[PDB]
């Protein structure tokens, strides 16, 4: 009966390069061919929704309705409303969702910290934590790339955004790429791709190698005793 | 807009001109703007004998008002002088002080307009005594000379045209090359 | 109406030094006279519970009952049953909570990563992060002490524990402490203390100082 | 009398942030019953059109009707055509705009070479150079950002994408940026944003700093004697 409206998150729009508007339903009796649809400000017809979930064993059906839209309409503030039409439903239900507005844009600061020297001595793994701090709103898509190729999401785990103590609006995040020390002693890129609305081009990178840092190591080795007077 | 050699004759310290912010305005922007005692190489190196003594100090008057408008809305269009963060270095630190005073409210080269007036740099190398009438322009005066649109223009004819004039009064193709 | 009693989190155990419990509940009838109570299999006398929450306007009334329980008794994992009685429901809301057993204790590894030089170069902030990785129980409590004095929870934010990518059983957590670059350069030895069950004394420290992590730039070899 | 379609290149799409489609009429004067409509294979030419250009003495006007469509939909090759019906030429003219699928997609390997130490020693000005190599489509767009803020296109000059003889299917392009030595020694970090179609994220960055290329190991050994 009750319906859930899912606005596309920054990860969804960015990861798939397309805007997915899914409308799932919960607490709905199972029945074949459940019809769901979105509606825009002009009420134009949506793309025929597909990939509808099957009838769950718990006698609750989830009718997911996805429509592909151009990013310009959603980023212009135009609002969408999901409508549910079914015999089981007592009457249609309308839920309107739009891009939240009024939040001040702030550029993330992507600082990338190399693994602690202590962790290397354990010889088991190395954590290359990418620190995305000082960004608003609380919607960032942190991704890791090695040698220009994206790394599997299994290796890196990204903490959800959380408020930053110093300022109210600001937030921060993390992303830790566990890699064996052998993969890190040999110089490897390990770029931290950070995608966020406030950035000039919606992306930022920070490369880390064993070479990055490494202050100049002077080795003055002077023999002076050759002088005898 | 024809930018004079204010691009280089401004000899800001590395800290203000660089990406690094300043820790405390009472001690670093404080000590860094005065840190441009290096704004005393006019008579120190260049105007030491190139021109009369008065003009060397006149060039400092140009830098001072330039310095003042860097702090608030000049017309350079450069990430280090206008549209730059050094103006934000000021706003950031005062705003950190509970908005105690806007950079354009106080500390606009008005509350502490005096600085050294660069005369220490003038005296550091040139070692020429400043006349009492000459000592009031390197420090504050009410006229702002109108937002650099007509002062840097003021400086164009002061040298960039009058010295070519006196060269002409001193081949004709080279004269016509002015 | 079923009470969602919460066990005392290890953060509550170590921060307050006492085992405090509550009996939050999803409710149908907004208000009733009788209040919370706590019962044990031993049947010992119930503890005093005070400061019950006021009626919730949306009918989802939630009540809190505070009790003092021995740490050893809770450590043993013996089940404690929250007994809540109301006028609407004569049957007590008997619900039991115990700390989960059968999970191996894994010692956290605490690694204090200094600030990125890309941050100190701005001379505006220095976010020290206490990387806590490898602890199997989900619970953890990270506290930051600067120059020997503990710091208020406002200054630092501890990330919620999450499963580790590689090892499935183990977990990890973060705790970033932000201090102005003026403080960092003084070398104040910001120390991170992690409170966890698996540790030999339930707390281990790791101290980061402006000097730590600096290699030997100059290697003068005076040979005669 | 022909209409020249203008497919906004990847550089224009990235700079303007939106796909603004325009087809320009050449060597033709304005006539009654002028028609413009972006027609795809499906035929749903329902786009809005605005700011119709007026006749040009040289018989070259745009009659531009701008529209907003997804990047990916255009990448699918919808082949938009602005149908024009004119009195002198009864037959409507078609001008397809689309991405040829034959062209490969090789990601650029953007490299940022710091200024030569021979420039810094002379101590007048340092010319940072960004080297973009290994991209098959000739639609690179390079931006320079200093301190996280974009720089005006005046400060740098991006060489047009030229063929790479050593790689038949890849082109290369460079974009030098010159700054005062007093600004490069300041420690500012210049980031060479390179925007390209083939990139997995459509954008790549490389950072050059005062200390990007430094001698990691100084090995001096003074040997001072008293005799020969
Ligand atoms: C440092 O210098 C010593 C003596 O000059 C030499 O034996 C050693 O190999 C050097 N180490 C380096 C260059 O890493
Ligand atoms: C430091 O110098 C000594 C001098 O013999 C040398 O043995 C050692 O390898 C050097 N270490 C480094 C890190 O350069």
């Amino acid at each position: 009966i009750r319906v859930f409206a899912i606005p596309p998150s920054f990860a969804s729009i960015f990861l798939t390069k397309s805007t997915k508007l899914t409308c799932l339903v919960t607490d709905l009796t199972t029945y074949d061919s459940v019809t769901i649809s979105w509606t825009r400000q002009n009420g134009e017809a949506v793309k025929t929704h597909t990939n509808i979930s099957e009838s769950h064993p718990n006698a609750t059906f989830s009718a997911v309705g996805e429509a592909s839209i151009c990013e310009d309409d959603w980023n212009s503030g135009e609002r969408f409303t999901c409508t549910v039409t079914h015999t089981d439903l007592p009457s249609p239900l309308k839920q309107t969702i739009s891009r939240p507005k009024g939040v001040a844009l702030h550029r993330p600061d992507v600082y990338l910290l190399p693994p602690a020297r202590e962790q290397l001595n354990l010889r088991e793994s190395a954590t290359i934590t990418c620190l995305v701090t000082g960004f608003s709103p609380a919607d960032v898509f942190v991704q890791w790339m090695q040698r220009g190729q994206p790394l599997s999401p299994e290796k890196y785990v990204t903490s959800a955004p959380m408020p930053e103590p110093q300022a109210p609006g600001r937030y921060f995040a993390h992303s830790i790429l566990t890699v064996s020390e052998e993969e890190w002693n040999t110089g490897e890129t390990y770029t931290c791709v950070v995608a966020h609305e406030a950035l000039p081009n919606r992306v930022t990178e920070r490369t880390v190698d064993k070479s990055t840092g490494k202050p100049t190591l002077y080795n003055v080795s002077l023999v002076m005793s050759d002088t005898a007077g | 807009v024809l930018i004079p050699p204010r691009r280089r004759q401004l000899c800001f310290s590395r800290i203000v001109r660089g990406p690094a912010n300043l820790r405390s305005l009472n001690e670093f922007k404080e000590e860094i703007l005065k840190g441009a005692q290096s704004e005393g190489k006019f008579l120190g190196n260049y105007y030491k004998e190139h021109k009369d003594k008065e003009k060397a100090l006149e060039a400092m008057k140009n830098s001072f008002y330039d310095y003042e408008d860097i702090i608030k809305g000049t017309d350079m269009l450069t990430n280090i002088e206008f549209k730059d963060i050094k103006i934000k270095l000021d706003r950031l630190l005062e705003k950190e002080t509970n908005n105690t005073k806007k950079a354009e409210d106080w500390w606009k080269t008005n509350k502490k307009s005096i600085w050294n007036a660069m005369l220490c740099g003038y005296k550091k190398s040139g070692n020429k005594i400043i006349d009492p009438s000459w000592c009031t322009i390197p420090t504050t005066e009410t006229p702002p000379q109108f937002l650099r649109w007509i002062k840097e223009w003021g400086t164009n004819v002061c040298i960039q045209k009058q010295e070519h004039k006196e060269y002409v009064k001193s081949c004709t193709s080279e004269i016509k090359k002015y």
